[PDB]
């Protein structure tokens, strides 16, 4: 007796190895990721994390892809030297065990995924996809 | 952070212009001080209505010009960093990517002989500049990656010596002015610029007092 | 000769006696702004010497209760004026 | 309007001094509060423009 | 600990640069008080978006040449030590292996006549290095330890003079920018290198204002 | 035990809000406590190896 989950919580890839995708968050109010390798890794890799705008030609389309300020709680030391959030997929990380995180605070109404420089030849054995909770529309 | 304070007009107190060094490369920040003009001009104080000029009074021609290309976000680009340097002389050519004036966005690969390509960042739309420098001769390389829909603008090729579009700020409160001053990295070390202040005072019904003044930049290496 | 001065106040007694360290000329007045006057104001500095009295009636009070970025100390109070003798 | 928009309240404003970030010569103050709204069924309501 | 308190571009106070004397081996710590430059600059401090470049103004190119080797997980791995020192005169090859700068993760014994056996430790892969010296000549020989699998990556043959990859840092509070410098034990003595920084601040909305500066590294033996 | 060798208490664990560092929208806690111990005369143990 399992139920229809897609409804109330659906998901989307973000990710799909080879290319970026755009998901929309406006109709939702809280959402993260679940990442899942599909090969053994190389080396810690580096995924940058970014947020769209309604477009002025159509407020159905994003625009430019800004990229999302960092927000640090209290714990965070480390401050990556940059002030712009960024996930790091750490080595040893067999291909049968996926890893969740999201950001504290959005804005914009999409969000987007994309290798940073120097780790792009191992993301293309990543995937990446977004779940989103309660519809507020 | 450099300071003037300008001279009040009253008919009291080598060259007319005031004195700035600059370097090829940074960016500072200068400070001027109407307050000895203003203050007996009891009004409304100073307004956001300065205006700027920068001439060129030594000049040494660049050697080596400068270009401009356009891509797709996310597409490489390939180009050529040759045919922008016309020798009078036949001697060779040791082509070089300033480290410290690389690209902000992507990564060149510079090859053996003028050849580069340019690999842009991940999800990224706008320009993006990196000063390349043949035999010594430092020149820009302009590209401009659009959002895969129509294109961009076409951006207008930095001076040698500029200043900022909205950087300025001016306190009425204190009758200080400020503004930033930035010098490119194809500076060339010897020349000599001139920068015309023409600020604006307010009186308390809306007329205007104008003030001019002068400075000359002069490029010095080594600060 | 014939030099112009900026130079901050700081404020002396409860008459308010400001002391000038260049003596002003003879009758040019010397303007006072900042220091929370809503407006540069003159006066005349008696000949040869360099002690003024402050108005106590204070033209205006551009005070700003509330602001965490100076914490609202205050702007000082500056004054300006031209010293030294003509020929 | 009793059944387009709906506005939730959860706290009314509090105030509270900053013991830690006073630096004895600046005395600090928060305040803060919580709340929000949004459109139920927005079937009932019009809007006449130009 | 090194310490320099930089020119503060204020159109006031025998070569260029500043002096840094270093001595092959070592790996000390350098400071640098920006605070004269950026306090009066009202922003957000520093930020770590700084750069450093090393250029050689004088080299004496090195004799003997280095060499990578491979080899994986426990197995023994064997090497020459005679095809590394290009002699145009005729002269003995007293091979040496420095005690100080012997391998990390492993152990070698040499040879009387250029050998040498690299016995890596049980239990250990990555990369190991060891610097011999071949007549007074200092090189160095790189060999990788693989985990039997597939292969290992090509390591860069660390310069003579370098700056570590991420040990920098910088402090708002107090306008400090701390970095390390280390130098290679194959550098030559008297030589000389040139370090430069290019140093960005931080108005209150974002913008930048930029900042180089240089130092000479003088590679001296004795301190 | 009760003579080759003696456990030191000063104070035991507490807990406070620390004061400073703590926000009016985060808490920093801080705990700790004060202990040693010293060995007493050693000719009153014994050890067995292999």
């Amino acid at each position: 007796m399992n139920f229809n989950v897609g409804v109330d919580f659906p998901s989307f890839i973000a990710w799909d190895g080879e290319e970026s995708f755009p998901v929309k968050v406006d109709g939702f109010n809280q959402f993260g990721f679940t990442f899942k390798t599909i090969a053994a890794l190389t080396a810690a890799t580096t995924f940058n994390i970014f947020y769209h705008e309604p477009s002025d030609a159509d407020p159905c389309v994003p625009g430019p892809a800004i990229r999302v300020p960092e927000v640090p709680f209290c714990d965070t030391v480390l401050l990556s030297e940059d002030g712009l959030a960024a996930v790091t997929l750490p080595e040893t990380v067999t291909p049968d065990s996926f890893c969740a995180g999201t950001v504290p605070c959005m804005n914009g109404q999409w969000i987007s995924i994309a290798p940073a420089t120097g780790s792009e030849t191992n993301a293309a054995n990543v995937q990446i996809t977004v779940t989103m909770k309660g519809a507020t529309r | 952070m450099y300071f003037f304070s300008v001279d009040p007009r009253n008919g009291a107190s080598s060259c007319c212009c005031e004195s700035i060094s600059a370097r090829p490369g940074e960016v500072n920040g200068v400070m001027v001080s109407y307050a000895a003009w203003s203050a007996p001009l009891r009004g409304h104080g100073l307004t956001n209505k300065t205006t700027f000029e920068i001439d060129g009074v030594s000049v040494t021609p660049p050697k080596v010009s400068n270009a401009f290309g356009r891509t797709k976000v996310g597409v490489v680009f390939e180009g050529t960093l040759s045919d922008l340097f016309p020798n009078p002389e036949g001697e060779q050519v040791e082509y070089e990517i300033s480290e410290l004036n690389g690209p902000s966005n992507g990564v060149v690969e510079l090859g053996a002989n003028g050849a580069f390509t340019y690999t842009p960042g991940a999800l990224f739309t706008g320009v993006d500049r990196f000063w390349f420098s043949i035999n010594g001769n430092i020149g820009e390389y302009v590209i401009s990656v659009d959002p895969t829909t129509s294109e961009l603008p076409q951006p207008p090729f930095t001076t040698p010596v500029y200043v900022p579009a909205a950087r300025r700020s001016v306190d009425p409160r204190t009758h200080v002015l400020k503004f930033v001053l930035g010098v490119s990295p194809a500076a060339i070390p010897g020349d000599v610029y001139r920068l015309t202040v023409r600020q604006v005072a307010i009186d308390c019904d809306g007329n205007e007092f104008v003030h001019i003044s002068c400075y000359d930049i002069s490029i010095g290496s080594c600060g | 000769p014939e030099k112009t001065i900026v130079e901050p106040i700081r404020l002396k007694g409860r008459r308010g006696k400001i002391i000038l360290s260049a003596t002003p000329i003879a009758g040019r007045p010397v303007v006072f702004y900042g220091g929370g006057l809503g407006s540069p104001l003159e006066l005349i500095p008696r000949p040869g010497s360099n002690v003024l009295f402050f108005p106590y009636g204070s033209p205006d009070r551009f005070q700003t209760w509330g602001d965490c970025h100076t914490c609202d100390v205050e702007s000082q109070l500056m004054a300006t004026y031209v010293t030294g003798r003509r020929c | 309007w009793k059944t387009a928009f709906y506005a939730v309240e959860k706290r009314p404003m509090f105030f509270e001094q900053y013991e830690g970030g006073s630096s004895a010569w600046c005395v600090k103050y928060q305040f803060g509060a919580e709340d929000g709204g949004f459109v139920g069924c927005c079937e009932h309501g019009r809007i006449l423009q130009i």
